[PDB]
RNA sequence: AUAUAUUUUAGUAAUAGAUAAAAAUAUGUACAGUAAAAUUGUAAGGAAAACAAUAAUAACUUUCUC
RNA sequence: AAACUCCAUAUAUAUAAUUUUAAUUAUAUAUAAUUUUAUAUUAUUUAAUAUAAAGAAAGGAAUUAAGACAAAUCAUAAUGAUCCUUAUAAUAUGGGUAAUAGACGUGCUAUAAUAAAAUGAUAAUAAAAUUAUAUAAAAUAUAUUUAAUUAUAUUUAAUUAAUAAUAUAAAACAUUUUAAUUUUUAAUAUAUUUUUUUAUUAUAAAUAUGAAUUAUAAUCUGAAAUUCGAUUAUAUGAAA
């Protein structure tokens, strides 16, 4: 008893997935570029078209945000938060960050900005938004024999596709291969004719490698090969990113069960192990400017692990595996992860946001009409808990109290 | 038509019955028939002798 | 004693004399666990009112004696 | 559609849960163990199963003491209880509650299905 | 009221054509309580049977010569004769 | 071992004996046989259900044998 | 009757070497209101409405008279009369008070998505009360390959208490999941909705509700758990 047009989903899903961004005012806002941050240092800025294209593919813009409020997802540049982070990324020798903060402070948004910057500066981006998919057991998996770990060839395929599409092909096909690669063919065409697909050293490309389509049991092998290729190449920078890394840290054991009925460890998987290797000084990328940018989510569980990894708490040895996994900490220490605290909004920034919202026509009538502007701003600041952006946004729009 | 109990009773009845379970008649050639007769008669004689022996004893 | 450790429940009885010579054992215990040492001994287990004659088979070995002497009468209704 | 060991299954039915629902011998833990042995990802659906996987499941079910055999064990136990002049056996025969309950009022479920031939 | 199987028309066995009921029988080996085997013709399909309770282990037939199991299993550490002697005072009865 | 085709079986049903005192075709003819009671027993079975057993072999024929 | 009374409230004073700390408290002693004042608007100096300025100022408990109902209690206890005195008095062992056709009250749990379940350790936020016929912390072991959870066992740290323990309150709020529901899944492509979209293929009246009833195994208390107790596990999964 359902039509195509009617809304059948729950609220959060509906807001994400039903395009109510359709009925919205076009806004001629400035464009996000790191080279011209001096112009737009503390102003709202729409992303470039190319950036948007890349960012959507990656999975930067998420469901629980209020990206439905505008024509397209929008951020502002911040001197204390985003700009400083970008400068650190540019300058630091290690280039290896974990974006920490309170729930709703704007970690994702920071990640999205970092991705956009990377896109601008001719870099490949391997984004893993929501590791919950590979960590929790809701897709097929298999123990590979060559690689001593469990591969996940539904998730992997999706990730490969994202990598292919998020990045431009000219940058991606500038990379020649280091080794030759045999794979099992899995086209609808040439199934009987071509039993195997072969990629040569100099002739073939990384783009071509990505476009390969194998059976599930070779997909993990393909992924491994791709990563190796990217590590080897020194022509283009590789930005690796993992958002909701908190889940990964806490969920040490996956929901998958091996032959004997017991839970599989995250490092015994392909994806989680690979990710950990990337984080640590192990799969070292040949080029400079090649970063790993991790991000915590307030959604996920909290425990002693991440604080212990960083310069926060001394290592209590007696706390349990559930609330403190030491292997993960050790791995984090190995690859010198310098954490980045996202600061809460200043008064001026809050005011600027409120002004933008007013321009876009999100503010309620009781806020605008018959009220001093400065007083309103002060109230908004108070209700957000002194500049938590999400909370502020909620007070503005989702209050109706 | 019939219950499961009725079916099982019918099956049981069939086990005992000669309906479609029995082979063809044992036909013999005349020479074979004679051979059979000689086998049986000799056997019968032997049995009689044994009975007499035991009886005598 | 129900729990496997500490078990099983034991009571003093005239067992050996019954074993020697078939003299039924009038139990008023009802909470003594039956043992393998008395299968094929005649027991006369109390019912509240009247002692109940039972010959202990090998299926009874785990159970209590009072489980085989049903105290209440089988219920009925006078349809008036 | 997807038949396995005689019991029919609708598609999109999560395998372990479906197994628990249908087969008499198994609950939650047993179904999970079976899935682990066979190597299905948890929350895999019944429609996703290939034919060899189905056969392997069927084999696993056959190896386990389930369905009619499991039911029979329970029946045998109650028959044994009845055989000895036991209180529990007597209760089973008379269709009253067995587990030291009250029956001045509310003993309707027991009356309905405390038989010697229990399950159906 | 009376439960029956209602008869069909009977098949006419002609005089002389009546054949004796030779039922299908297998030669079945019965091993008794002890190792004494005996062959007997039997209608059930089982070439070999071994018996537990026979005349060859019953006291009546030779005067001159699993609840319990469960109990034994779960009261094994205690080892339960000496125990009988300990728990058998014949004063009270 | 497995697939298709062509067949074959499974409709599972009583009498197996010229049946002989349970019940059923009550008139013909041919062939054959003997009932009942009472008594002694035997799982439920009891005065009363079913089944078993309960007069005599002289002479004769055939067979085996001392 | 009201009032004095108690609890709770506001204020003041006292005391507490601010390690028995919670001073944001506890407890003795006061004071405080059955609130006051003024402007108007209706009805006759007052009384209800409204407005204003002054205040922390707004509840609950106990107390339920006379009579009546020959209301309830001789099973809290006692006493009158009357009856029993080897029994209607006294002690032990077991059984019963838990029986089950129908019926009647009180409750509890349910019949799923403005509602159920997993999870949430720099442990979100309470109060009141108990612990020398005790309260039992941490930690080890088993159920259970990690560990947590829950349940037992092991063994008693601390305190007989503003000091330690019962005891990290729970809803809340947040992520995840949820059949009925082809209102979803997964194979392909697809892309500026990517924890997602579109296209084409295949996905065909009690559940992944409920927890009655029963089977087996363990554990707890006790000397003892059969009639007849309480947990945990693996199955069972009515009715609604
Ligand atoms: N920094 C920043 N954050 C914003 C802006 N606009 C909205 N946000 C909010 O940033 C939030 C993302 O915070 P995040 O740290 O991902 O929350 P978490 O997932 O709970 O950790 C969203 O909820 C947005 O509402 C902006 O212009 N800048
Ligand atoms: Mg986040
Ligand atoms: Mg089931
Ligand atoms: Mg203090
Ligand atoms: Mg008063
Ligand atoms: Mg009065
Ligand atoms: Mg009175
Ligand atoms: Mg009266
Ligand atoms: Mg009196
Ligand atoms: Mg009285
Ligand atoms: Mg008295
Ligand atoms: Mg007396
Ligand atoms: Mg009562
Ligand atoms: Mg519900
Ligand atoms: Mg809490
Ligand atoms: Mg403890
Ligand atoms: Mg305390
Ligand atoms: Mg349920
Ligand atoms: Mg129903």
């Amino acid at each position: 008893r359902v039509t195509p047009g009617s809304l059948y989903k729950n609220w959060t899903n509906t807001t994400h997935t039903a395009q109510l961004q359709q009925t919205a005012v076009p806004l001629a806002l400035p464009i996000f570029n790191f080279d011209d941050i001096s112009k737009t240092l503390n102003k709202v800025v729409s992303y470039s078209n190319k950036q948007y294209k890349s960012l959507h593919h990656l999975g930067s813009f998420k469901k629980s945000q209020f990206n439905e409020l505008f024509q397209k997802p929008v951020c502002l540049v911040r001197e204390d938060a985003t700009n400083s982070f970008l400068k650190k990324l540019v300058s630091h020798p290690v280039k290896k960050f974990i974006i920490t903060g309170e729930p709703g402070v704007g970690k994702t948004v920071l990640l999205s900005q970092a991705h956009a910057y990377a896109v601008d500066s001719k870099q490949i981006i391997i984004n893993i938004s929501y590791p919950e998919l590979f960590l929790n057991g809701r897709n097929d998996f298999s123990y590979d024999d060559d690689l001593k770990l469990f591969i996940q060839p539904m998730y992997l395929k999706k990730l490969i596709r994202k990598i292919l599409k998020a990045n431009d092909p000219a940058l991606l096909k500038s990379i020649e291969l280091s080794k030759d690669y045999k794979f099992s063919n899995a086209n609808p065409k040439n199934a009987s004719v071509k039993p195997f697909v072969t990629l040569n050293k100099t002739k073939n490309t990384v783009l071509d490698l990505l476009s390969v389509m194998t059976h599930p049991h070779n997909r993990g092998k393909l992924m491994k090969a791709i990563i190796d290729e990217l590590s080897v190449q020194s022509k283009v920078p590789i930005m690796f990113t993992v958002d909701n890394f908190s889940k990964v840290l806490t969920t040490a054991y996956s929901a998958y069960r091996n032959t004997e009925n017991k839970q599989i460890y995250s490092l015994d998987l392909q994806m989680g192990k690979l990710m950990m290797d990337i984080i640590s000084g192990e799969t070292k990328f040949a080029n400079g400017e090649s970063s790993t940018i991790l991000a915590i989510s307030g959604v996920d569980r909290t425990n002693k692990t991440l604080p212990v990894a960083l310069g926060k708490i001394p290592v209590d040895p007696y706390v349990t595996r559930y609330h403190y996994e030491p292997k993960f900490v050790e791995l984090l220490q190995k690859g010198n992860v310098t954490e980045f605290e996202v600061p809460k909004l200043n008064k001026q920034e809050v005011n600027e946001l409120i002004d933008y919202y007013k321009q876009s026509n999100v503010l309620l009538d009781k806020d605008i009409t018959g009220k001093k502007w400065e007083n309103l701003i002060d109230e908004k600041y108070f209700l957000s808990g002194n500049g938590n952006p999400r909370e502020l946004l909620k007070s503005l729009v989702l209050s109706h109290r | 038509s019939l219950s499961p109990l009725a079916q099982r009773v019918v099956t049981q009845l069939s086990v005992m019955s000669a309906s479609r379970k029995q082979p063809k008649l044992l036909k013999l050639a005349r020479e074979d028939l004679i051979k059979h007769q000689t086998i049986e008669k000799c056997w019968s004689i032997y049995q009689q002798q044994q009975r007499e022996r035991r009886n005598l004893q | 004693s129900r729990s496997v450790w500490k078990g099983p429940n034991i009571v003093p009885l005239p067992i050996r004399e019954a074993m020697t010579k078939g003299t039924p054992i009038r139990t008023n215990a009802r909470a003594a666990t039956i043992l393998p040492q008395f299968v094929g001994l005649k027991f006369q287990i109390h019912n509240g009112k009247e002692y109940v004659p039972i010959e202990i088979s090998e299926d009874m070995v785990g159970h209590k004696l009072g489980e085989f002497a049903p105290t209440r009468k089988r219920f009925s209704y006078t349809q008036t | 559609v997807v038949h396995i060991l005689g019991k029919g299954f609708k598609g999109k039915e999560v395998i372990k849960i479906a197994l628990a629902s249908k087969f008499y011998g198994i609950g939650k833990t047993t179904a999970e163990k079976i899935c682990s042995k066979l190597g299905f990802y948890p929350w895999m659906r019944m429609h996703q199963l290939s034919e060899p996987q189905i056969m392997s499941i069927a084999s696993e079910l056959s190896t386990m003491t389930i369905e009619g055999d499991a039911r029979a064990i329970v029946k045998d136990n109650i028959a044994l209880k009845r055989k000895i002049g036991s209180y529990s056996g007597m209760r089973h025969t008379l269709h009253l509650p067995v587990r030291g309950q009250h029956t001045r009022n509310n003993a309707k479920t027991a009356r309905k299905l405390n038989k010697i031939d229990r399950r159906g | 009221t009376r439960i029956t199987l209602p008869r069909r028309p009977a098949k006419k066995i002609q005089l002389g054509k009546s054949r004796p009921a030779i039922y299908h029988q297998f030669n079945v080996k019965m091993e008794l309580s002890d190792g004494s085997v005996v062959i007997r013709r039997s209608q059930y399909p089982k070439g070999e049977i071994r018996l537990i309770q026979d005349q060859r282990n019953n006291p009546l037939w030779n005067p001159s010569r699993g609840s319990l199991d469960r109990f034994n299993k779960r009261y094994s550490s205690l080892f339960s004769t000496v125990e009988l002697s300990e728990e058998n005072k014949k004063k009270t009865q």
